[PDB]
RNA sequence: ACUGCUUGGGAGUGCAGUGUCAAGCUGGCAGGUAUGUGUCUGCCAAAGUUAAAUACAGAGUAGGAAGACCGAUAGCGAACAAGUA
């Protein structure tokens, strides 16, 4: 599914509260740091002689997932979220 | 002050000239038997801390251990049951190195009242205590007010009722307060006292 | 010391007892010097020469690899103050 | 009382009121709480609705000690005052004084309808009750 | 030696283990008291009436 | 075990004050006193 | 540091192994979220003894007091030449 590169969605913040030309970024996510609250868990019980610990998701069964798009109007930092449908190929344009 | 320069020159074991005499000596060790005794502690200023004093009855051992962590003595291997009670290899003993060679000698000569052990030398494969018995029956012993109180029935194998300063040490009771509060008269003793099942006589 | 007023929250924040400075004991000692414990171990230095990570670091203070010093040090000590007050120390006596 | 069981009512009566069919059992679902996001789910969903979850901060090694704020309200301050000594109070004259630590209470609601004057002497108050306390002619005194 | 009340000393060659005395050299060294190692704690022993003298 | 007692008073200077901005000034002080510091 | 057990202890409660390995001339350890840093507070480890209050949850010795208990298929296996045949 094409999408802007580019969209005058509606902007919450003070200096807004107006349409304004979006800079779409579409979300991929974030690395997983070692020193999240529950990875620091997942390591600690995984040390030792017990296997794995905790189940591993093997079968998946969707093949497309929500694109979320970060979007930041030019007048500040600010980035509103939204998400879309499921689609097999999204590729703003 | 000549303990204050015989105890930093100990602190220093890492100095060249430290590390030679400990090499010649784990080299010599080597080629002894697992307890040795010595007519003198190779640390007389480190033996005199634990309690150790040149007198009639008391007497100093050197108790070799063998280094690394305990191998689980299951039959080939192989563990039974749940899969966290599995390995062999990589568990180690709950139990002090200095505790073991206090322990070894203890039992070795329960003519004798082991006070501390202290560490001696440790090569590769070894490390070396040199544990501090008393005389329980030395008449020297009996009557010092300092030390006979070993002499008394309550302590005939401290060591193996883990009651040496080293015993103490993988007992958890070098820590007061929140560090050991589940360790604290023993952790046996913690756990009597929080899983009992108390009945007040009227509820 | 500060006198604390009765009021519950605040930068005084108690019941306004007379408070008493004091301190005085024997522990408050270990915060002095020891100026004879320093000349014995003076005397073990030039006695015993350096170790083999003190070397090891002064021949990075050789080097402008301060850093790697502290660094190395740290990796040695596991304190990162003690990884200091030794690559401190150690500047002297490369001084 | 063993009289009184229903164990007793139903000697005679074999199955002891656990049916002839679908027979008293043992764990017919699991011990305790058992399925409780399985087979019992519509049971906690119903009546444990927050059961299952995460939801705030943690306070590791919580000491409840510094956090001791129990609380008496304007409404209820006759409790402490003596009812003697309370006689006669009004808000330009003396009046009963009362110390709320004695008492066991820290902070100072500012609920309802205070109308005879007291000097409270709290820890805390709310931003009500020295208001009210003030307007009954009476007045808090901060304390520690 | 530390109060440099000696003014010499006599440091044994031989000693059980010699960190007792493998400091002193470098003590009498600092305080600048002559002082000579020597062949047997059991010279200085019988020296001193001793069986053994670790120092002199 | 000797202590404080209070018996009974008129009510003086203590009618103005509110005690709460008294109190609050004094909680806020100290817990902010780190983020007014930066500012 | 790594590993392993352990703990309510959670970027580590205690421990152990191995490697590494201090400080005491802004000391050290604790201050229940890691790090670097600055204050402050309590402490002073790595040696030792130590009564009482506590356990006796399948012990003994010598006694004692009991019971809303059992009452010979019960109460201990054992009311008896019972841990006997
Ligand atoms: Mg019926
Ligand atoms: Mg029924
Ligand atoms: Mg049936
Ligand atoms: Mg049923
Ligand atoms: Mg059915
Ligand atoms: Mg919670
Ligand atoms: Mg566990
Ligand atoms: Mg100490
Ligand atoms: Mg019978
Ligand atoms: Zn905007």
């Amino acid at each position: 599914v094409n999408y802007p590169k580019k969209k005058t969605m509606y902007c919450p913040d003070a200096r807004c509260k107006a349409h304004k030309s979006f800079k779409v970024v579409q979300y991929k996510a974030g690395k997983a740091r070692l020193y999240a609250r529950g990875k620091r868990r997942y390591d600690r019980k995984q040390s030792g002689y017990g296997g794995q610990t905790k189940p591993i998701f093997h079968k998946k069964a969707k093949t497309t997932k929500k694109i979320v798009l970060k979007l930041q109007c030019s007048n500040c930092k600010s980035i509103i979220q939204n998400v879309l449908k499921r689609t097999k190929h999204f590729e703003l344009n | 002050g000549a303990f204050m320069y015989l105890n930093e020159l100990w602190k220093k074991k890492s100095s060249d000239v430290m590390r030679f005499i400990q090499r010649v000596r784990a080299w010599e060790f080597r080629h002894q038997h697992t307890v040795v005794r010595l007519r003198r502690p190779t640390r007389p200023e480190k033996a005199r801390m634990l309690g150790y004093k040149t007198k009639q009855g008391f007497s100093v051992f050197r108790v070799r251990v063998r280094r690394g962590g305990r191998k689980r003595p299951v039959h080939k291997g192989i563990t039974y049951g749940k899969p966290k009670t599995s390995g062999v290899l990589g568990v180690k003993l709950n139990k002090n190195s200095r505790a073991i060679a206090e322990q070894r000698l203890g039992k070795k000569y329960g003519n004798l009242r082991v006070l501390n052990s202290y560490w001696v030398n440790a090569d590769s494969t070894f490390v070396w205590y040199e544990v501090v018995a008393v005389d329980p029956m030395c008449r020297t012993i009996r009557r010092d007010p300092r030390i006979n109180w070993i002499v008394n029935a309550v302590h005939k194998h401290r060591e193996q009722r883990g009651l040496t300063s080293a015993g103490r040490k993988h007992r958890g009771l070098r820590h007061k307060g929140h560090k050991a509060s589940k360790l604290r008269p023993s952790v046996r003793a913690a756990w009597r006292r929080n899983n009992r099942m108390v009945f007040l006589r009227k509820r | 010391p500060a006198p604390r007023t009765g009021i519950i929250a605040g930068f005084n924040k108690g019941h306004k007892t007379t408070r008493r400075a004091r301190a005085p004991s024997s522990n408050d000692r270990y915060a002095l010097p020891h100026k004879k414990l320093r000349a014995v171990k003076a005397i073990i230095t030039d006695l015993v020469g350096l170790s083999p990570m003190e070397r090891r670091v002064q021949e990075l203070l050789r080097v402008g690899k301060d850093k790697r010093a502290l660094k190395f040090c740290k990796k040695r000590l596991g304190n990162f103050k003690a990884a200091k007050k030794r690559r401190a120390k150690m500047e002297e006596a490369l001084r | 009382p063993t009289r009184f069981k229903k164990t007793r009512h139903q000697r005679g009566s074999t199955f002891c009121g656990y049916g002839r069919v679908g027979k008293h059992r043992k764990h017919p679902s699991g011990r305790g709480n058992a399925g409780g996001q399985h087979h019992h789910r519509i049971n906690f969903d119903k009546y444990h609705p927050g059961y299952f979850g995460k939801c705030g901060m943690n306070h590791y090694h919580l000491k409840k000690n510094p956090l001791w704020k129990p609380t008496i309200n304007l409404n209820n301050l006759a409790k402490l005052i003596a009812k003697d000594e309370a006689l006669k109070a009004k808000k330009g004259e003396t009046l009963p004084v009362v110390d709320l630590l004695a008492n066991g209470y820290s902070k100072l609601l500012g609920n309802g309808h205070l109308q005879t004057p007291c000097i409270v002497k709290a820890r805390w108050v709310s931003k009500l009750a020295d208001k009210k306390i003030r307007k009954a002619g009476g007045a808090v005194v901060l304390q520690a | 030696i530390e109060k440099k009340t000696a003014r010499l000393v006599m440091i044994a060659n031989n000693v059980d283990p010699i960190e007792l005395v493998l400091w002193m050299p470098t003590l009498c060294r600092a305080n600048k008291v002559p002082y000579a190692i020597v062949k047997d704690k059991a010279r200085l022993g019988d020296a001193v009436g001793r069986k053994t003298a670790t120092c002199v | 075990t000797p202590a404080p007692e209070a018996p009974r008073k008129v009510t003086e200077e203590e009618r103005t004050k509110n005690v709460y901005k008294f109190l609050k000034k004094n909680h806020s002080a100290v817990r902010f006193f780190g983020i007014r510091r930066a500012r």
